[PDB]
RNA sequence: CCCGGCGAGGGGAGUGAAAAAGAACCUGAAACCGUGUACGUACAAGCAGUGGGAGCACGCUUAGGCGUGUGACUGCGUACC
RNA sequence: GUAACGGGGCUAAACCAUGCACCGAAGCUGCGGCAGCGACGCUUAUGCGUUGUUGGGUAGGGGAGCGUUCUGUAAGCCUGCGAAGGUGUGCUGUGAGGCAUGCUGGAGGUAUCAGAAGUGCGAAUGCUGACAUAAGUAACGAUAAAGCGGGUGAAAAGCCC
């Protein structure tokens, strides 16, 4: 009986894993967009 | 009484083995001893010891009979590739792979 | 001289088709005793067409 | 001796103690099914409806088989476009016995 | 990762990869993108949301009657043996057996057994409870917990 | 916590080496070969479902047109005969009983030249 | 049930006489054409042809006229740097007639070996006489 | 013990639960390279497929073009990122 | 190189006018099944029985799952009457996948319900190892030169004399 019960409705989400496969809809750059500095890791901007 | 006698790491590339193996496959061993000696190869030679030594464990072993008996199947397989450096020009390397065969022969009366 | 795509095994194989070897078949023997040897050639004890050639 | 009739849509070429594919029904193993729809009857000469679905023709014919359809890959795919997408596909059939096609 | 920061080759002039560091996992030993460190797991755990839960639990138990007191509960002798026997002439296995004065010889006794365990006041940890089959609550121990809890 | 991995890697490439058997050269053996030919299977798979109706639909009237022509009458004038006679709705396919009884389909070519007269 | 597909075991075949004296060119060939396949038949299917035999009487007194006497082209390339070559049709009844029939049913006939499977049923035969009395063929018109 | 060059290597005998654990040794995949059987293929054209599909060889139900393997021929069809 | 109907080929099988058929798509309608969002009725720890309508799809947003490794449950359960792994077959879900079992393997694997990610590969002139290909093809390394007899040896153009 240690484990019986399951957590609430909607308490413990999954969450975005992202850049695995390409019938996830998150692959291939994974909700950066196509080129940008938007992508390429360690630009963005400042406040 | 399959009588199965093979060689293991013989120095042949295996292919120029299946150009003598191919012919014996179906004939007699009377005939296969004749024709090996007079054909030149140096897999030749080196099957005639395989194919000598099946002759013989079929004598000792088994029930002998060498009067009437034909190879049923025979087949020769890549080994392990001894691996070494060969000096080419303008300092590139190659890998020189030296092929070793496995020779096997089955000979069998029925 | 340099290969665009890889051949394949049935290339390879198709090639090797007139590079197989043909049978003896000439094997004769001695008018005295048998002596299985190659037409026109000397046996292994020196018997050629019945008459003794290098008795050495 | 043969006979068309339609069941579920898709009609049949049927003689008797033939075995055919049709769409599953809600009527049960056990129980019989008569098809009072025909297009043609045949015993010795031919007999052709004037109107749609004449009133002496019938056919009684039990409904038992168990069983689904081969599966099917179905596999929609786009070139260079980063889509793919893998579906199957089972369709629940019946068979019949066909004790009908009778005058 | 213990290595050095050479360049394996030139950078042009070659069908050889850019080659920039060995250390990276693309290539062979030394990699580990995303390294992990040693942290702490250790969770807030709200005073409410823990005196809720237990709460929760002893009322759950309770209901299924899975906790049973006694009065006066202790061993005589530090012995196994005694408490074996005692809990065998009680009909029980698995019981945690939580007291409040903390006596020392039934602390010697049911050490090596795994299903009996003995705790003190403070202790009776929220998994226990769901884990072990059954529970003494000494009707000593009761009134400190009742107290506690509030 | 490290995976291991190895057990899913094989198993996956399993699925679509047991379904590339049959085809030619590497597309059954060479995995990435494979898994290009299996997928491209997939798409015609798809399509020539489509054109099975379309296929088999055409090529029913290949027949249909054989024996109207044997009779003395065109396509047109025999499909539109048993349409305007009396409403009479009826399958292609179920006219496949001209070609084992002859006799049979002369009754329905009979009755479409009575619709148009 | 699947429908009935032929089997090239049981077939029709047999023979047939066309005579081409009093038709015009094209519209023979058209009807030689869909006969050789079998569309008139239980053929019904690409794969197996059940087609029947036919042949053509006096290929030579092929009724043609209008422009097309002087001005048809029958084209054909050999391959070599220069081997385009041009014969009108009145050369090519003059040299070989069996040419005009073949090329212009080769055309209606399909792609590849299954439509030249169909050719080697033809037999044009230009001469005025000929001797399929082994077969015994039947005469008919159109 | 036998072949072989008082070798290399292998076959018997024997050890052991296992020699299919023989030291190049537990488990021994895939790519890769052969032997054997079945089928197709030397008049036929192109991302080498799929849909349709005769015939032949292995298995059925006692016939019911049903399973497995091959795919003559044939509609459509110019890889993936 | 026919190369300015797709080709054959046509004096209508062209063009213009009129009318009746037929062909023709994954459209529509027919039949069955699945899924999202509104209502009407049996009835509310809400699923069915209906009805209406939607369901191409990248960037990208939202929702719902499978599997892999490890810990808890688990000193339980399964297992030398045969685990994991490997290789076949049948069956099963909409899919990722799961269940059973032959063979090989001969010692561990782990339901359910949660938790923690180094959690899934087909690419990056990726990386390491193995194995191809070209192919038994180039080459076999100063064009100063070998030939023959007699030895040893299983075997001698290359060793020795
Ligand atoms: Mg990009
Ligand atoms: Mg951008
Ligand atoms: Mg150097
Ligand atoms: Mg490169
Ligand atoms: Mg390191
Ligand atoms: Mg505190
Ligand atoms: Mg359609
Ligand atoms: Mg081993
Ligand atoms: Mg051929
Ligand atoms: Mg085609
Ligand atoms: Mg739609
Ligand atoms: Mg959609
Ligand atoms: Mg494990
Ligand atoms: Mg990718
Ligand atoms: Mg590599
Ligand atoms: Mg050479
Ligand atoms: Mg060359
Ligand atoms: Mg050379
Ligand atoms: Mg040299």
């Amino acid at each position: 009986r240690l484990n019986t019960l399951s957590p609430a409705e909607g308490s413990k989400k999954a969450g975005k894993r992202l850049g695995r496969g390409i019938g996830s809809g998150l692959g291939k750059t994974g909700g950066r967009g196509h080129k940008g500095q938007k992508s390429r890791s360690g630009g963005g901007v400042r406040r | 009484m399959e009588t199965i006698a093979k060689h293991r790491h013989a120095r042949s590339s295996a292919q120029k083995v299946r150009l003598v193996a191919d012919l014996i496959r179906g004939k007699k061993v009377s005939q296969a001893l004749d024709i090996l000696t007079y054909t030149n190869k140096k897999a030749a030679v080196l099957v005639k010891k395989v194919l000598e030594s099946a002759i013989a464990n079929a004598e000792h072993n088994d029930g002998a009979d060498i009067d009437d008996l034909k190879v049923t199947k025979i087949f020769v397989d890549e080994g392990p590739s001894m691996k070494r450096i060969m000096p080419r020009a303008k300092g590139r390397a190659d890998r020189i792979l030296k092929r070793t065969s496995h020779i096997t022969v089955v000979v069998s009366d029925r | 001289a340099v290969q665009q795509n890889k051949p394949t095994r049935s290339k390879r194989g198709m090639r090797r088709s007139h590079d197989a070897l043909t049978a003896v078949t000439s094997l004769s023997v001695d008018k005295t005793s048998g002596e299985k040897h190659l037409r026109h050639h000397i046996t292994a004890d020196g018997y050629y067409r019945g008459r003794k050639v290098i008795a050495k | 001796m043969y006979a068309v009739f339609q069941s579920g849509g898709k009609q049949h070429r049927v003689s008797e103690g033939q075995t055919v594919r049709l769409e599953k029904l809600d009527i049960a193993t056990g129980e019989t099914v008569e098809f009072a729809e025909v297009l043609m009857i045949a015993n010795g000469e031919e007999v052709k409806i004037g109107v749609p679905f004449v009133d002496g023709g019938v056919i009684k014919a039990e409904v038992v088989a168990h069983g689904r359809g081969e599966k099917v890959k179905i596999v929609k795919f786009r070139r260079r476009k980063h889509y793919r997408k893998q579906q199957g596909h089972r369709q629940w059939f019946t068979d019949v016995k066909i004790t009908g096609i009778s005058a | 990762v213990t290595g050095s920061g050479k360049k394996p080759w030139r950078q042009k002039g070659t069908g050889r990869a850019r080659s920039g560091s060995i250390k990276s996992p693309i290539w062979r030993s030394g990699g580990v993108t995303f390294a992990a460190r040693p942290q702490d797991h250790s969770q807030k755990v709200n005073k409410k949301m823990y005196r809720g839960a237990l709460k929760s639990i002893l009322s759950e138990l309770v209901r299924q009657d899975r906790l049973i007191v006694v009065e006066k509960f202790s061993v005589e002798a530090p012995k196994t043996k005694l408490l074996a026997q005692k809990l065998k002439d009680m009909a029980l296995e698995d019981v945690l057996i939580i007291t409040g004065e903390l006596d020392e010889n039934l602390f010697l006794a049911a050490r090596n057994l795994h299903k009996v365990d003995v705790r003190d006041a403070t202790g009776i940890d929220p998994v226990s409870l769901i884990a072990f089959d059954k529970v003494v609550m000494t009707a000593d121990a009761v009134k400190q917990v009742e107290e506690m809890l509030a | 916590a490290r995976v291991k991995r190895g057990v899913i890697a094989r198993a996956r490439h399993k699925k679509i080496l047991k379904q590339a058997k049959g085809y030619y050269g590497a597309r059954s053996r060479v995995y990435r070969v494979a898994f290009q030919a299996v997928i491209k299977a997939g798409q015609y798979a798809y399509r020539d479902r489509r054109q099975r109706k379309r296929q088999f639909r055409q090529l029913w009237i290949a027949r249909i047109n054989a024996a109207a022509r044997q009779n003395g009458i065109s396509y047109s004038k025999f499909i539109n005969g048993l349409k305007k006679a009396s409403v009479e709705i009826d399958r292609k396919i179920l006219a496949d009983i001209a070609v084992f009884d002859k006799v049979a389909f002369t009754a329905l070519v009979e009755k479409a030249k009575a619709a148009l007269a | 049930m699947k429908t009935f597909t032929a089997k090239p075991e049981t077939v029709k075949r047999d023979w047939y006489v066309v005579d081409a004296t009093g038709k015009t060119l094209g519209r023979l060939a058209t009807e030689l054409a869909r006969r050789l396949r079998g569309k008139h038949k239980a053929e019904y299917t690409p794969h197996v042809d059940t087609g029947d035999y036919i042949i053509v009487l006096n290929a030579d007194k092929v009724a043609v006229t209008g422009n097309k006497r002087t001005d048809k082209v029958y084209y054909h390339h050999t391959g070599h740097i220069g081997g385009i070559k041009q014969a009108t049709f009145e050369e090519m009844i003059a040299r070989r007639p069996e040419r005009v029939i073949e090329i212009a049913v080769k055309g209606m006939l399909p792609k590849g070996p299954l439509g030249r499977a169909m050719f080697r049923k033809l037999k044009v035969y230009a001469g005025n006489e000929h001797n399929h009395a082994a077969q015994q063929p039947q005469v008919l018109d159109i």
